[PDB]
RNA sequence: CCGAGGGUAGGGCCCGUGACUGGGGCGGUCGUAACAAGGUAGCUGUACCGGAAGGUGCGGCUGGA
RNA sequence: GAGGAAGAAGCCCUUCGGGGUGUAAACUCCUGAACCCGGGACGAAACCCCCGACGAGGGGACUGACGGUACCGGGGUAAUAGCGCCGGCCAACUCCGUGCCAGCAGCCGCGGUAAUACGGAGGGCGCGAGCGUUACCCGGAUUCACUGGGCGUAAAGGGCGUGUAGGCGGCCUGGGGCGUCCCAUGUGAAAGACCACGGCUCAACCGUGGGGGAGCGUGGGAUACGCUCAGGCUAGACGG
RNA sequence: GCUAGUUGGUGGGGUAAUGGCCCACCAAGGCGACGACGGGUAGCCGGUCUGAGAGGAUGGCCGGCCACAGGGGCACUGAG
């Protein structure tokens, strides 16, 4: 593994277009506080610190919205789109003026930062910035 | 391409090549003619077109294209030219400049005139 | 075309003069044209752009061919006899319909000579002289 | 200078009837009423469809005639509004009717923009007491847009005057007639008026 | 300030002065990846005191010589070997890059 | 030496003088080392002047002389009342 | 009722012994300026039928597209296979910056004010059923919280 | 002492040009190699040969049966 | 400029009835660019002289190239219009002539007897003291792709390993605070750009004020991520 | 692949002043794929032009620095 960060949400990613109930990734404080972001924000249910072969995880409970009407049935996603933006071949560092805005607003893009693992609307408002980590809709 | 790549390597800026280098970058040159013929030009056309091989004042020798019904060119004509590649011919970049030095207008000419270097008719 | 007239002279014996004006129907020198030649008439700008009764009489009695030897060096004749046809408007270059040979034609020997000997000695040029050819037929 | 040829063709070619002439485009002798179909030719031809290009250019050759402006004054207007504050639109339409002869010809002193232009020129109007004879001026809110008082006693201005004694000028405007002032007090609104214009049209066109 | 830079002995074998290199990093103006560069400095030892391995700091200066305008401020770290081979294993690849 | 004199601006037949303290030999219009206000000759708005009088002070104590039409328009706006 | 206008018409060609038969085909989007956006691309042997088919299937398909001041609530990218559609939203003084075939699809969804870029191929067909995709993808806070 | 530079001698890099020569791009004569199993499946690296396309050996690929 | 015909003449087109240029012209009247007279500047208040004290404050005088110009006032004649284009892109259509000729051409192409693609004409579109063309730069070109591209068959995976430099690198606790983030402070000249106001009758031009940002120097602070150092694990990797 | 004033040192000259700036002696160094050496082209910046921007492109006029005054070399006087 090089970027657990990305195998994570790339976790997540994956296992959402296939509708899994829920997916375990493997286990860090730091993912935790980026998952406690996905879930404080609507975008998972939640998630708990289980165990595999005694090796620490971390169940993720996805989120979708209803079945819908016609041939295609599958519900529409609550994660709709996730990816890496700072990367360990690239790092990107935002500063507070420089922080993007996700979707015209409707989506976000945690980042750390030297106060905890924000969010953007969060670092505005507590105004830093940092690492920009990923960004979700 | 990764990241270090383009650190490393970076990328190649585009390098446009002239099309009219005999022209050293001026915008039109002066001219002696040492050979006025004409040409035929390429499928699916068939004409006689009136050229003039010149030589210019970069020293290049080019041949030239002359626009128009007739002309008064010939052989020592002093010419003056500009850039423009003419399709239909192999080896034809520059035409004549109607109107100027030795190059005559056209007789008869009323629309367009200006780019056949005819005064205004009264 | 417009032209500055910057000062004007008159030629003397022994000296040039300075003059500040030249009444109608008197001769003198002028310096600062530029594109001026001559045969043509010249106008203050805001007066009737007259032009004067050009000249007009006799047409070149002698034809001799000059061939421009070898080769790529042709045209330093091509841009020498521009230079001179404003300088003496009494030859005339003409190039053969056939046999594609470069006419030179005047007033007598005498004028083809020197303006040849010049076309030599003070333009270098690579180039023979004599009899012009024939258009032949069958 | 501005377009001074025939001036029927335009609105013609234009599908509406400007409003250029003044005193005869109510008349039934205008040539709208009487051939509205386009100048020259090809007029009573069966028209094609009209591309998109079209469209805007036809549209905003509307406009730019209406005003009887020039392209180049015309397109600078234009596009000092894109980056005033707001909307493009209005702040347009808006500058292009802050204008001076324009103005004048809003107020009725002259028949048509045609002869409000004249009347700028020759100084027959002023601006808060002082002679202005600049078709251009920027009239911004506040303005005293009086006639020469030395001009007052001439044939044109009282004729089209007498005939305002009681129409309405636009809201932003104050005709205190007889003493042959006016007033510009608002740079209009967007519904404050009406010419045949989509007024995002010209937008459109030098989005291009 | 006087400008104050930090580094590794790369080369004693001078006569009171010493060869020591210097990275610093930053970020590439179009590519935003962190980037290393290093740059080796002339620095006065007078007391002819620091070795190779010794990690150091240098002050600003006045020039001593040509080339030499910094000297040692303190020595910070000792016996660093690993990053003088991390430069004789670059310095000595050389011989293979020539033709 | 150190000096306070006007260096035009403006354009042709607008003077616009920017009365300022610079280095003698520079250019009339040169890089200056200190605005200390402007001054319109012609009057075309009621500030034609505005000497900065806290400043104008502190030139003239370290070394600034000035032009015969400089204290012209700085004794104007009296930097010199005692 | 709703607005018609044709984006695309165009005559393609099979072959068969002694020579090539024709087919024509059109792309024609259909709306109201209010929010119901359509199209549909029908292709009869003769210009008007399919013209008119087309619009059959126009109105047969239909889009949301939810305005906001007559803009989008946010900037959305679809890629419709190598086409490439990117809308962007605009304030009230702007236009509809378009091509003409997201142009058309935007004027009679009743948008007034957009920001549009065709990357990718830029086949109109292609385009077209691309902008579509994407105004079908727009979402306003509500639904995004309703989510949520 | 150094020293503009002048001279002597041997090198290196570029540009122009050259009897003649090499193929290359553009605008009738000979065969018919490729494209259908193209009438010997095609292409291939190499090798030898032949007016030419090419043929043939060895080995390879299917983008052939 | 306003008025000015179911609409002159000439020209163009025609199914020969008509259509067009065209309210355009003529014509009526109204204004009055140039010109003619009369006035006529701001830019110039200091330097100096006078009272005072050669200082502060006060008062007096001389000096204008541009310039008899700007502008102000009186009088006052209808008074230059031109260039490109009209197959598609691309806004603008017909007749005639021509007949792979003469020519056009930015690309597609057009011309071999009915050419909206050449040449003229009428008409039309667009600009307007300008219109076109040539050269060059950026754009369109997400066609060197950081934003923002690709490589089975379209150009593109190295013939295959092994490994140097390099780039990148699991999970836990801590020290440091190098990156990264935050505040303050200095610097970031003037002109310019930008927003406001104002001087020239507008504008171009020009004056005043405001707002500053990157980037660097200095001081303070944060500690998540990246780094570094210190310790611990066993999911990677290696070994029995 | 580059280097003998070449890189360092002691001592001294020189300067307004540091310095291999210059000179003697000693050491044997200095630089280089993070591109030395070499060849091409170029005065640099405020700016300007373009571009949605990131970016490209460009340095006339104006302001600042540099450099040259027919090609070179030199030194004088001087605060310079
Ligand atoms: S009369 Fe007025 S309205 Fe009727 S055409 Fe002539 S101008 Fe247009
Ligand atoms: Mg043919
Ligand atoms: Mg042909
Ligand atoms: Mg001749
Ligand atoms: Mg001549
Ligand atoms: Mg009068
Ligand atoms: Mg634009
Ligand atoms: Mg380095
Ligand atoms: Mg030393
Ligand atoms: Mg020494
Ligand atoms: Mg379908
Ligand atoms: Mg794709
Ligand atoms: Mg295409
Ligand atoms: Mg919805
Ligand atoms: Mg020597
Ligand atoms: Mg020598
Ligand atoms: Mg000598
Ligand atoms: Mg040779
Ligand atoms: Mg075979
Ligand atoms: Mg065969
Ligand atoms: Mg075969
Ligand atoms: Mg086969
Ligand atoms: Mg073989
Ligand atoms: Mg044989
Ligand atoms: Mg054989
Ligand atoms: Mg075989
Ligand atoms: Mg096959
Ligand atoms: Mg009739
Ligand atoms: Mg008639
Ligand atoms: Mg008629
Ligand atoms: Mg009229
Ligand atoms: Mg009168
Ligand atoms: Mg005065
Ligand atoms: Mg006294
Ligand atoms: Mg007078
Ligand atoms: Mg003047
Ligand atoms: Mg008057
Ligand atoms: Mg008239
Ligand atoms: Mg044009
Ligand atoms: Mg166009
Ligand atoms: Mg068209
Ligand atoms: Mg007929
Ligand atoms: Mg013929
Ligand atoms: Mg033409
Ligand atoms: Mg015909
Ligand atoms: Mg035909
Ligand atoms: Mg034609
Ligand atoms: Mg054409
Ligand atoms: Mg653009
Ligand atoms: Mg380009
Ligand atoms: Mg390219
Ligand atoms: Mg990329
Ligand atoms: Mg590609
Ligand atoms: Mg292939
Ligand atoms: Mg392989
Ligand atoms: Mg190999
Ligand atoms: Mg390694
Ligand atoms: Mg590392
Ligand atoms: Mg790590
Ligand atoms: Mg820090
Ligand atoms: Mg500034
Ligand atoms: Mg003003
Ligand atoms: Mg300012
Ligand atoms: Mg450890
Ligand atoms: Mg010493
Ligand atoms: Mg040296
Ligand atoms: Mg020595
Ligand atoms: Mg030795
Ligand atoms: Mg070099
Ligand atoms: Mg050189
Ligand atoms: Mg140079
Ligand atoms: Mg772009
Ligand atoms: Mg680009
Ligand atoms: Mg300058
Ligand atoms: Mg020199
Ligand atoms: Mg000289
Ligand atoms: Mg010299």
């Amino acid at each position: 593994l090089t970027d657990p960060i990305a195998d994570m949400l790339t976790r997540i990613r994956n296992a959402t277009r296939v509708y899994k109930e829920s997916t375990d990734v493997p286990a860090s404080r730091f993912k935790e506080e980026i998952l406690r972001i996905l879930a404080r924000e609507g975008f998972i249910k939640g998630y708990e610190r289980v165990d595999v072969d005694g090796k620490p995880y971390l169940r993720v409970y996805l989120k979708y919205g209803p079945r819908r009407q016609g041939p295609d049935p599958r519900p529409e996603q609550v994660i709709h789109h996730i990816r890496r933006i700072s990367k360990p071949g690239r790092r990107v560092y935002v500063g507070v003026k420089e922080i993007p805005r996700v979707r015209r607003g409707l989506g976000i893009a945690i980042l750390s930062t030297s106060k905890g693992v924000l969010t953007d609307r969060e670092a505005r408002k507590l105004g830093v910035g940092g690492e920009l980590i990923c960004e979700v809709w | 391409p990764t990241i270090n790549q383009l650190v490393r390597k970076g990328r190649e800026k585009v390098r446009k090549k002239s099309k009219v280098p005999a022209l050293k970058g001026a915008p039109f040159r002066r001219g002696v003619c040492t050979v006025v013929r004409t040409v035929t030009p390429k499928k699916p056309n068939s004409a006689l077109r009136k050229v003039a091989k010149v030589r210019l004042t970069s020293g290049y020798e080019v041949t030239a294209y002359i626009p128009g019904e007739g002309h008064n060119l010939q052989e020592h004509s002093v010419v003056l030219i500009r850039g423009g590649r003419v399709k239909d011919l192999p080896g034809v970049r520059y035409h004549i400049v109607r109107g100027v030095y030795d190059a005559a207008g056209v007789k008869d000419r009323k629309k367009s005139r200006s780019k056949y270097g005819t005064k205004k008719p009264k | 075309r417009k032209e500055r007239v910057a000062r004007l002279l008159r030629m003397h014996a022994n000296h040039r003069e300075e003059v500040e004006e030249l009444k109608a129907g008197d001769l003198g020198a002028v310096v600062g044209l530029k594109e001026t030649i001559t045969g043509d008439t010249l106008v203050g700008e805001d007066a009737p752009r007259v032009i004067l009764e050009s000249i007009e009489v006799p047409e070149p009695v002698i034809d001799v061919a000059i061939e421009p030897k070898t080769k790529a060096d042709q045209e330093k004749l091509s841009q020498a006899l521009a230079r001179l046809a404003e300088e003496d408007p009494t030859f005339r270059v003409s190039t053969h319909p056939e046999t594609g040979q470069t006419i030179i034609s005047g007033m007598g020997e005498l004028h083809l000579e020197i303006i040849v000997d010049r076309l030599k000695r003070e333009f270098k040029v690579d180039a023979n002289v004599g009899k012009p050819q024939v258009a032949y037929r069958e | 200078g501005r377009y001074i040829g025939p001036v029927c063709r335009l609105c013609r070619r234009e599908g509406v009837k400007l409003y250029l002439k003044g005193e005869r485009c109510y008349s039934p002798k205008c040539a709208m009423e009487r051939r509205p179909y386009p100048p020259g030719q090809h007029g009573q031809k069966r028209a094609r469809r009209p591309s998109d290009y079209a469209v805007r250019l036809r549209e905003k050759q509307k406009l730019r005639r209406i005003y009887g402006i020039s392209e180049r004054q015309f397109r600078n207007l234009f596009e000092e509004a894109s980056k005033k504050k707001g909307v493009t639109g209005s702040v347009f339409l808006g500058l292009l009717e802050s204008r001076l002869d324009n103005v004048v010809y809003r107020l009725g002193f002259a028949v048509s923009r045609r002869q409000a232009r004249q009347l700028v020129r020759h100084g027959h109007i002023t601006v808060n007491g002082r002679r202005v004879d600049l078709p251009s001026y920027r009239v911004r809110p506040g303005d005293e847009i009086a006639v020469a008082e030395k001009s007052r006693n001439l044939e044109l201005i009282r004729q089209n005057l007498e005939a305002m004694k009681g129409r309405k000028v636009g809201p932003w405007l104050s005709l205190d007639v007889e003493g042959m002032k006016g007033k510009f007090l608002r740079l209009p609104d967007r519904e404050d008026l009406a010419l045949p214009v989509n007024e995002q049209l010209v937008i459109e066109f030098y989005s291009r | 300030p006087k400008k104050v830079l930090t580094g590794v002995v790369v080369s004693d074998k001078m006569q009171k002065t010493v060869t020591v290199l210097v990275e610093r990093q930053f970020p590439h103006p179009l590519y935003g990846k962190v980037i290393k560069r290093s740059k080796k400095y002339l620095a006065h030892d007078p007391e002819e005191k620091y070795k190779l391995g010794d990690v150091v700091e240098i002050i600003e200066s006045r020039p001593i010589s040509k080339r030499k305008r910094f000297r040692v401020l303190r020595l910070v770290e000792s016996g660093r070997m690993d990053l003088v081979e991390k430069y004789l294993i670059r310095r000595q690849n050389y011989e293979s890059l020539s033709k | 030496m150190v000096k306070i004199r006007l260096a035009r601006f403006g354009s042709k037949h607008n003077p616009h003088y920017r009365i300022v303290v610079t280095d003698a030999r520079r250019k009339r219009d040169g890089k200056y080392i200190e605005k200390i206000g402007y001054y319109d000759p012609r009057k075309t708005t009621p500030d034609w002047l505005k000497v900065d009088v806290e400043r104008a002070r502190y030139w003239l104590s370290v070394g600034a002389q000035p032009t015969d039409t400089a204290r012209r328009l700085l004794r104007q706006a009296g930097v010199f009342r005692q | 009722d709703f607005e018609e206008k044709m984006i695309l018409i165009r005559r393609t060609a099979r072959m068969q012994a002694g020579g090539r038969r024709f087919r024509f085909g059109a792309l024609v989007v259909v709306g109201d300026r209010q929010g119901r956006v359509g199209l549909g691309f029908g292709k009869a042997p003769e210009v008007p039928l399919a013209v008119q088919k087309a619009g059959y299937y126009a109105r047969r398909n239909m889009v949301e597209v939810p305005l906001q001041n007559g803009t989008i609530p946010h900037e959305i990218e679809v890629e419709f296979g190598a086409s490439k559609i990117v809308l962007k939203p605009a304030a009230p003084g702007t236009g509809v910056i378009a091509g003409a075939v997201p142009r058309a699809i935007l004027e009679l969804a009743g948008v007034t004010d957009i920001l549009t870029k065709e990357l990718g191929s830029r086949n109109p067909i292609n385009i077209a059923y691309a902008t579509m995709e994407a105004l079908r993808q727009l979402r306003t806070k509500a639904d995004v919280e309703r989510l949520r």
